[PDB]
């Protein structure tokens, strides 16, 4: 009836899908015709959102759900199994995500009991979970990764780690992996006057001018524009309000184009003019 | 039994029934529900308002490349350009000569193109004399074809041969605007005309002079025979009979010709000049023609003066601005900042990506001074259209490009390992 | 083929109309309906914008145009003849409105040669034309009446008699009457980076705090705000910015709900929210 | 004597460098005459592989 989430694959040839009928569906687009290929179903619940791993790490394909359970499908010739499954959290799975290929193979998964989990992988068939409770006060909604930014000796060099992340109490918190080896809240961003629905982390232009969007059922979509010069300074923009809440939020890779989902079924594109205001280029569908 | 749920978690999920959603991909298309795709995923996609045809052909990016001269940038192998010979003149070829393009471009060809001897004297005096003037016929010449319908017409309407005679001068035509002169029993002219294209104080004074005396009294005095002396005065604009009445139904462009063939009041630059009449005149709003003028015009502020223009209109095509800071900067011909420089190569090198012409956008990638991001592009491009980018879109372009041996067998690595399993 | 300007009769009764074609096209609504009545030609040029004055001075419908001329059709007994012309301009006349219905029967007329003219309205068969040359630099577009509002003793009330004017320079002129009898700019307002298309000035739901919304060029509607009676200040505030210019913008009388016409020949509504936050209310078409 | 129509053909066949001189040519002056005459005297070593115009017109410079 009504999907919830799909997502392209990399290099473009799969599309992974999810509906509110518990099946996860990849199906084929060469040539611009869908073609179906497995419909993995396992979940209790609905299916929320769903992410692609890179393909440096073969074929896989996570997908999270009201289930309160995670899933992981890998590929071994069309063998598409499921090599993980997680089931950390008590309440629902609002969304999941990757880390930047460079970090390793780290997902994660925001719930809605208000916690986070972050499924590192490792040798074999083992994931260790470090969790972060009590991160949103009502649940969480959106994980975003922060793109992966780079820092004389032979080293792959410790990249900052950090991933947004909005939530049901309106803030958007942002986050860090500590020296040591757990994840701290390096700030809150409350601009929204009700539950924060998505929170997307635009790719870096190479650029330094590190962006995030998000939007939430007051129906306002900020872009947190930050200098960091070392400190913490997150000044929210305003792009738009609609009577009706949003519901999505992407970025497209080049111009940084803000996908607006959300409002009357109608879905927006913006992009921030010479001027300094986003402006709608244009309406879909 | 089963839609209690449906219910309960929609509602215990503050979902309306107008829950909608969108997402760009990898490749920059966007994937809209719509309820046309077996699963409902309209993979819609994104539009290069890029209208230009010759950027569809590999002639093009193929031999605009051997334009250049690439190598690798200081903090890594990323190849970044060090010389282009790169002329608007290049373009003009791949374009059509009634369009207003080939009028936008020919232009800029003209005020910003180097000029050149063709033999090598060298008192500097002079060459530097010379280059002062070739550039200056160049437009004049232009603009006469430019006004060449608009005048011509305008004249088949005259009874009046003296006005026939200052229209033919509007079209710098001195030859033609003499010879009805004489014909015409309206000598005395012919010899100023004579002296029109010249620049001497006698005359000048002679003319000015004349023009005082003719507000004392003394009417039944052509328009015309008056218009004319007033073009010998030097300037006509800002004179004691101005012309600048004419804006009725001249082109400002008409007008444009007159200061800088008549109106040389003073003896320098000619991008200073250009700005003169600017000054005196409002120029045609949405106009690209008129905006490059203003970029001539605006020398040292060149910079400022592009940054304050694009901010305003939409008639500089993004391909241009591009291609008129690199022709500009490599070429010392103005003033150009980095920041802005690969500001708009983004701009331009982004277009090339939506309509997947991923050749030039690797290309136009390397005008990127900022080495990080120039990697980081390249890298992004190359590791996601590899296939693309390979045995036929001539052979070799990344060769070409003096793009990394790794990243290329990197990249090309992943995706044979990736299509490994798919099969 | 394609009209610019159509305007309903109070009372909703009729619909006169005009497009390029040099044609003021007076059609009947009744039922829902549209029935015409007359071709009143007699622009040399195509018509501009029409403005039904107030059947309190019977029937009649004025109409300007590029011809430099300005009509006024009245109407006996069916008898819709011209009792009126004027062609006190010598640039064309983008714009036409009449007077709060109290001051009489006035009409605003707003040239392109940057004039305005003042046709007031005598006992027979004449108008004396209080005009104001070089109103605006480049000419004018827009005219609209600043709202009748009144200010011991058997006398009608003099009036503010003010109303706005925007144009070519950007500057939206605000304008008045003074007690000896010439019009003179009140005040100046500058916010938009181009040619100011329209300026209309909101009907007063009998509340003190007059607005005026304006478009122009640079696709930006502002919605230019009095805090209170007697103090010069006009604070602009921004509805909203569109990548293409805004052709028309139009008050609501009861909500004071903003029509705003231009941009992708779409048309939007606006309400201005509990928060003070314009928004888009839905699109029409 | 007619330099609009001869400068006009100049540039159109891409020999513009002319439709400069020919500018000067209506004129008096001396830089350009030398630089005429000077480079004509260059022209009578070893390269004589020029249009017989070309320099027929730099002759009407000379003087």
């Amino acid at each position: 009836d009504m999907i919830h989430d799909a997502q392209m694959d990399y290099y473009g040839t799969r599309l992974a899908t999810c509906s509110s009928d518990r099946s996860v569906k990849i199906f084929d687009v060469r040539n611009g015709g869908q073609i179906l290929i497995a419909d993995l179903r396992g979940h209790e619940g609905p299916v929320w959102q769903v992410a692609w791993a890179h393909p440096m790490y073969g074929n896989i394909l996570a997908s999270c759900s009201y289930d309160r359970k995670v899933i992981i499908w890998r590929e071994e010739n069309g063998t598409w199994e499921k090599s993980h499954e997680h089931a950390g959290h008590d309440s629902s799975v609002n969304s999941v995500c990757w880390a930047p290929h460079d970090y390793g193979l780290i997902l994660a998964c925001g719930s809605s009991d208000g916690a986070i989990s972050l499924l590192t992988y490792t040798g074999e068939g083992q994931w260790e979970v470090k969790k972060i409770n009590n991160a949103h006060t009502i649940g969480c909604n959106a994980v975003s990764w922060a793109p992966a930014v780079v820092p004389p000796s032979g080293q792959k060099p410790n990249y900052i780690k950090r991933f947004a992340s909005g939530g049901c109490d309106n803030l958007i918190k942002l986050w860090k992996e500590e020296e040591d080896g757990q994840w701290k809240e390096e700030q809150k961003l409350e601009a929204h006057s009700d539950w924060v629905r998505d929170v997307a982390w635009a790719p870096s232009i190479g650029l330094p001018t590190s962006t995030i969007a998000s939007c939430s059922q007051d129906g306002r979509v900020f872009i947190w524009t930050c200098d960091d010069a070392s400190s913490n300074t997150w000044s929210p923009k305003l792009l738009h309000k609609f009577n009706d809440v949003v519901w999505h939020v992407s970025w497209s890779i080049t111009a940084n184009i803000l996908a607006v989902s959300g409002g009357d079924n109608k879905v927006t594109l913006w992009k921030e003019s010479v001027d300094g205001q986003w402006v709608c280029i244009s309406d879909v569908n | 039994d089963e839609i209690d749920n449906a219910k309960l978690i929609m509602k215990e999920r503050r979902f309306t029934a107008s829950y909608t959603f969108a997402k760009f991909s990898t490749g920059s298309m966007l994937l809209t529900k719509d309820i046309v795709g077996k699963s409902g995923v309209s993979i819609k996609r994104l539009p290069t308002e890029l209208q230009r045809k010759f950027l569809f052909d590999d002639v093009y990016l193929d031999k605009e490349i051997e334009k250049v001269t690439i190598e690798a940038r200081k903090s890594n192998p990323y190849p970044q350009i060090s010389e282009s010979s790169l002329l608007f003149k290049d373009a003009l070829d791949y374009m059509e000569k009634t369009s207003s393009d080939y009028n936008l471009w020919k232009l800029s060809s003209i005020l910003f193109d180097p000029v050149s001897y063709p033999y090598k004297t060298d008192n500097d005096q002079v060459k530097m004399a010379l280059l002062k003037k070739e550039r200056h016929c160049r437009l004049t010449s232009w603009i006469v074809s430019q006004i060449g319908p608009e005048i011509e017409e305008k004249i088949r309407n005259s009874s009046n041969e003296i006005e026939q005679i200052f229209l033919y001068l509007l079209l710098n035509d001195v030859v033609r605007a003499s010879k009805l002169a004489i014909e015409s029993k309206n000598g005395h002219l012919s010899v100023l005309i004579s002296y029109l294209g010249s620049n001497d104080p006698r005359i000048r004074d002679l003319a000015e002079l004349q023009l005082q005396k003719w507000s004392t009294g003394g009417c039944s005095i052509d328009k015309n025979i008056s218009k004319i002396y007033k073009l010998l005065s030097g300037s006509p604009f800002e004179g004691l009979f101005s012309l600048k009445e004419l804006e009725s139904e001249f082109s400002w462009l008409c007008l444009l010709n007159l200061t800088l063939c008549y109106g040389q009041i003073d003896e320098y630059s000619l991008e200073s000049l250009v700005q003169s009449h600017l000054d005196k005149f409002s120029l045609p709003y949405d106009d690209p023609i008129g905006v490059i003028f203003q970029l001539y015009a605006a020398n040292e502020n060149t910079e400022k003066l592009y940054k304050e223009v694009r901010q305003r209109t939409n008639a500089l095509d993004v391909q241009f601005c591009w291609y008129l800071i690199q022709t500009l900067r490599f070429n010392g011909t103005r003033v150009f900042s980095k920041e802005t420089s690969d500001e708009a190569t983004f701009a331009f090198a982004a277009q090339l990506e939506f309509a997947q012409l991923h050749g030039h956008s690797l290309f136009v990638s390397c005008f990127l001074n900022d080495d990080k991001a120039a990697e980081d592009t390249i890298k992004r491009l190359v590791m996601r259209e590899i296939t693309l980018l390979r045995a036929s879109t001539n052979d070799h372009i990344l060769n070409r490009l003096k793009i990394p041996s790794q990243l290329i067998f990197n990249a090309q690595a992943l995706k044979d390992r990736y299509e490994g399993n798919y099969l």
